[PDB]
C-alpha cells in the first residue's frame, strides 16, 4: 500500500502526471521534470526491494 | 457527483456528460510472459506461458 501510494507524491516538481507536462510545458523543462520522477519512483522501488 | 474514485486515488467510474448514465473503466489486460523449455542439445522447441 505504502508503494503504491507513493506514486502521487511530486518528489520538487510541479505536477505527477505526465500529460500535462508533456502538453504544457516545453521538452527541454519536460526533461528535468521527468528525470526528478524517474529518479523518485527508482529510489522508491530500490527501497521496496 | 460526476467521476468515481477507487482507494489507490485512480478514476473507476464515469458519468456521460451527453446522457444520463454511469459506465466504469477497467484497464485491458496486461501481463507477464514465461518460456517453459528443455536443453538446447534436446531440443528447440518451447512453450509459452502468460
Ligand atoms: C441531451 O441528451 C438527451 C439524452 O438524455 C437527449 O434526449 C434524447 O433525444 C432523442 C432524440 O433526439 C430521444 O430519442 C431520446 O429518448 C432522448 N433521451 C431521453 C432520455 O429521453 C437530448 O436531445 C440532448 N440534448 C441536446 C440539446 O442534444
Amino acid at each position: 500500500n505504502t508503494l503504491v501510494k507513493q506514486l502521487s507524491s511530486k518528489f520538487g516538481a510541479i505536477s505527477s502526471v505526465l500529460n500535462d507536462i508533456f502538453s504544457r510545458l516545453d521538452p527541454p523543462e519536460a526533461e528535468v521534470q521527468i528525470d526528478r520522477l524517474i529518479t523518485g519512483r527508482l529510489q522508491s522501488l530500490q527501497t521496496y526491494v | 457527483q460526476q467521476f468515481g474514485r477507487d482507494i489507490a486515488d485512480t478514476t473507476d467510474a464515469v458519468r456521460d456528460p451527453q446522457t444520463l448514465e454511469i459506465l466504469d473503466i477497467t484497464p485491458c489486460s496486461f501481463g507477464g510472459v514465461s518460456v517453459i523449455t528443455p536443453g538446447t542439445n534436446t531440443s528447440n522447441q518451447v512453450a509459452v506461458l502468460y
